[PDB]
């Protein structure tokens, strides 16, 4: 059947796509955390004087 | 015949499982064990919105972090004003079964959909000062579960007949169709570059789709029930999702492997909605235990509980500037936390 | 002195007076205990927003009227040495004791609405409920004052009078309300046995009435059928029939609080959420 | 002044305050049937006339909404059970073609036993009943099914047999009652029967509060 051929082709094309080490792709989130750690209001509270809303 | 090749490529690794065990050193927990916890996060209700008549299933914010839209089973859309608790526009509907909302970046159109298998686009700013239906897009076969905007003239939809599609609003015809699932599709998220998007499924699997070319590139698994919600980390290189098995997980794309799990022992009921924060340090999730939890993404422990809804929380949202948390439960009161 | 003074039409002269002390102490204790339990319920019915319907208003207004009437009874019924105080106190007592009975009649009206015309009505009646509970006790006082006004204060107690037959301005409406509220209790009792003893029984007539003794007992507090005991006091040997009036009608706030405020699932959950 | 827009915010609120008495006065019942049940003829003969279809009418100044789903009952997912506000489920089934009673009974069992429909009533309609008199003398019910004890020539025995088989697979005690009738094309009494079967399910909810059980 054509479905089996399509599945085999998808499996073949989903295997040779290269990879990277987990630590290198896992330190990116940690770096991004302090990349924008000062503009996050819900993390670091801001003074209430910034308008009564 | 081909079954043997499929088993060799899937059950016998062949870079699908062998390449997974050739990129992880020990665990990300070792790297993250040098970060102090966030602490105790306490949030209150600043303003409360009233006026709806039935349960709420979806809501969406705006580009200016001031106006928002929400849907209810009554069959109405209300454009609020979070600063002054004032109603600006109220739009009726032809079908009372509505599941999705949207809000154009230019602030001139509003999209909606539900069990009628048809997407509706309404024009906001026009002559004579009245809102009228502008586009009526049909052609699906299942039922819409999510729809999002790309610009003023392109909209992407996902259906319950195991398909996703992109549309041309000016003409009224499809351009590219993304097929290739087994179960229904329950969510959809757009990357912050207008180039790719991610779609979940009911077969405990998720996939990443390319818009122009129109074929899948990466598939991920590792759940045991229906996948409910999905989003992006605010960089375009990670995402996180939950399921009816009451477990949350985080996934990457470059490494192509699962990294973090969030669960407990008393969490029996499942998750409904997922949303992230500005810096990615605050993952916020809604359950059906009448509450809403906050996890820090790097760690695997709770840091805040948002109580105050009498019924089940159904929709969650955060702004672009970073100062709001909007919640909508099965009652008729939207809540804003800051 | 005593509480049966309100529903007494003939004076009584005892002998070897020992029963007056036991008729006064019980009245004091009952009113003091009921006033405390009659304020905890007003906050419950007027502050929570989940418990808001057409039946909460009736309970709220009945509780308010009873509280005002009992406070006035405690403060101003032995100020006999002053006529000007007694006239106004008697008038206020009459008004605020008629209002409670009207709000009790509205409960039977609600039972009829909820058990016969089952479907909700096109247009609201929450305004008309206020024109009948506070409208009739105004016209009644108006006509009563028009006929003879000087008869508002006695030589001993301070309310109405019995030489001019003027206490029948409070007794007639009360007995009419009681007789109507009896007809209503019956329609609920027929429906509770028939329907739930023909739809989900099986072989065996094991007294279905027992399965619903509570609720049936609880409705007696709202309908106020005990006050009839005050009519059966016409002799010195018939003390046993006024003894029970001061034992049940003074302890009405207690029952109305322990049956409709601390023995129900919805109110218990509303308290648990706040806790 | 820009702050004088509150009038608009008021004008909307009034618009949403006039329709609050139309939702509290609404009854919704969900229709379910089969291919040969006779849904079309029953629907069309009631002074009323892609996706889910909706019909609106009124009996004695009481709104009624008919929600019809076309061939989509196979959805076994849980997100599709958003019909938690319905008051009744109306099942229709035939009684002349004996070869297709088993599948219909299995579908009925699957529909009832779901946990979502625990506070709703079930109305049952047995269609035909006019072709049953002219057909029972040629086919014996003892052949396709073997649980019947009565005489296989009297209509009463087979009617009771069918009703008992349908009613013996409703489990989990009885929070709400079950009903059944015998009508094919009356189109004059069907509306009254539904009205009288939906009033009772509100008495059985009103009496619960007035009983503390």
């Amino acid at each position: 059947i054509a479905q089996a051929r399509k599945l085999v082709e998808q499996l073949k094309m989903e295997a040779n796509i290269d990879r990277i080490k987990v630590s290198k792709a896992a330190a990116d989130l940690m770096a991004y955390c302090e990349a924008h750690a000062k503009e996050d209001p819900l993390l670091t509270p801001v003074p209430a004087s910034e308008n009564p809303f | 015949e081909l079954d043997q090749l499929r088993q060799e490529a899937e059950q016998l690794k062949n870079q699908i499982r062998d390449a997974r065990k050739a990129c992880a050193d020990a665990t990300l927990s070792q790297i993250t064990n040098n970060i102090d916890p966030v602490g105790r996060i306490q949030m209150r209700t600043r303003r409360t919105l009233r006026g709806h008549l039935a349960k709420i299933y979806a809501m969406h914010w705006g580009t200016d972090s001031r106006l928002l839209v929400s849907a209810s089973q009554d069959g109405k859309l209300i454009i609020w004003d979070s600063y002054t608790t004032n109603k600006v526009h109220a739009i009726p509907l032809r079908s009372s079964w509505v599941m999705t909302c949207a809000y154009a970046p230019s602030g001139n159109y509003v999209a909606c959909g539900g069990l009628d298998n048809i997407c509706s686009i309404y024009n906001l700013k026009t002559r004579e000062g009245n809102v009228r239906v502008s586009r009526e897009l049909a052609g699906h076969t299942g039922y819409l579960s999510c729809c999002r905007f790309l610009d003023d003239n392109q909209i992407v939809t996902s259906s319950g007949d195991t398909t996703c599609a992109l549309w041309d609003i000016e003409t009224g015809q499809q351009t590219t169709t993304f097929t290739g699932h087994t179960g229904d599709v329950m969510s959809l998220s757009l990357a912050p570059d207008t180039r790719l998007f991610v779609s979940g499924a009911c077969d405990a699997s998720a996939k990443l789709w390319d818009v122009r070319e129109g074929m899948c590139r990466q598939t991920f698994t590792g759940h045991e029930s229906d996948i409910n919600a999905i989003c992006f980390f605010p960089n375009g290189n990670a995402f996180a999702t939950g399921s009816d098995d009451a477990t949350c997980r985080l996934f990457d794309l470059r490494a192509d492997q699962e990294l973090m799990t969030y669960s407990h022992d008393n969490i029996i009921c499942g998750i409904t909605s997922v949303s992230f924060s500005k810096s990615g340090r605050l993952l916020l999730a809604g359950y059906d235990d009448f509450n809403c939890n906050v996890w820090d993404a790097l760690k695997a422990d709770r840091a805040g509980v948002l109580a105050g809804h009498d019924n089940r929380v159904s929709c969650l949202g955060v702004t672009d500037d970073g100062m709001a948390v909007a919640t909508g439960s099965w009652d008729s009161f939207l809540k804003i936390w800051n | 002195t005593n509480f049966a003074v309100l529903m007494a039409h003939v004076e009584v002269k005892h002998s070897d007076a020992v029963h007056d002390l036991l008729l006064d102490v019980i009245t004091w204790v009952g009113i003091l205990l009921s006033l405390v339990c009659l304020l905890i319920c007003i906050f419950t019915f007027c502050f929570f927003r989940g418990l808001q319907s057409d039946r909460n208003t009736i309970h709220k207004n009945l509780c308010i009227s009873l509280f005002v009437a009992e406070l006035l009874f405690l403060i101003g019924i032995n100020r006999t040495d002053q006529p000007i105080a007694c006239a106004v106190f008697a008038a206020l007592l009459h008004f605020f004791f008629l209002a409670a009975f009207t709000w009790m009649f509205l409960e039977g009206v609600q039972l009829y609405i909820m058990l016969v015309e089952v479907f909700e009505s096109e247009h609201s009646r929450r305004k008309y409920f206020y024109l009948v509970g506070y409208g009739m006790p105004a016209l009644i006082v108006a006509v009563s004052a028009a006929v003879d006004y000087r008869s508002y204060g006695t030589d001993k107690v301070c309310w109405l009078r019995l030489d001019t037959y003027f206490i029948w301005s409070f007794i007639g409406p009360a007995t009419l309300i009681i007789m109507l509220n009896v007809i209503f209790l019956g329609i609920a009792l027929y429906k509770m046995f028939h329907h739930t003893a023909i739809l989900k029984p099986e072989s065996g007539c094991l007294d279905n009435i027992k399965s619903w003794v509570i609720g049936a007992i609880a409705l007696l507090c709202l309908l106020g059928l005990t006050w009839a005991f005050g009519l059966m006091y016409i002799n010195e040997s018939t003390v046993i029939m006024a003894y029970l009036f001061t034992i049940f009608n003074s302890l009405q706030g207690m029952f109305i609080f322990i049956f409709h405020c601390v023995l129900q699932k919805k109110v218990r959950k509303e308290y648990g959420k706040c806790l | 002044e820009d702050k004088a827009a509150a009038e608009r915010s008021k004008e909307i609120d009034k618009c949403l305050s006039r329709e609050k008495t139309y939702v509290k006065r609404l009854v919704k019942i969900l229709l379910l049937g089969a291919d040969n049940s006779g849904k079309s003829t029953f629907l069309k003969q009631m002074r009323i006339i892609k996706g889910i279809h909706e019909y609106d009418f009124e009996i004695k100044n009481v709104p009624f909404k008919m929600v019809d789903v076309g061939g989509q009952r196979s959805e076994r997912k849980r997100w599709f059970e958003c019909f938690d506000s319905v008051t009744s489920i109306l099942f229709l089934v035939d009684s002349s073609d004996f070869n297709r009673l088993t599948e219909s009974l299995n579908d009925f069992e699957t529909i009832v036993n779901n946990r979502v429909f625990s506070n709703v009533s079930i109305i049952l309609f047995l269609n035909k009943t006019d072709l049953l008199e002219e057909k029972v003398q040629i086919v014996s019910i003892k052949d396709y099914f073997l649980e019947f004890e009565g005489d296989p020539h009297c209509l009463r025995d087979v009617q009771k047999f069918l009703v008992e088989c349908f009613r013996n697979k409703r489990r989990d005690q009885q929070q709400k009652p079950l009903y059944h009738h015998f009508t094919t094309a009356i189109n004059t009494e069907n509306a009254r029967l539904i009205f009288r079967d939906v009033k009772d399910t509100i008495l059985h909810d009103n009496l619960k509060q007035l009983m503390l059980q």
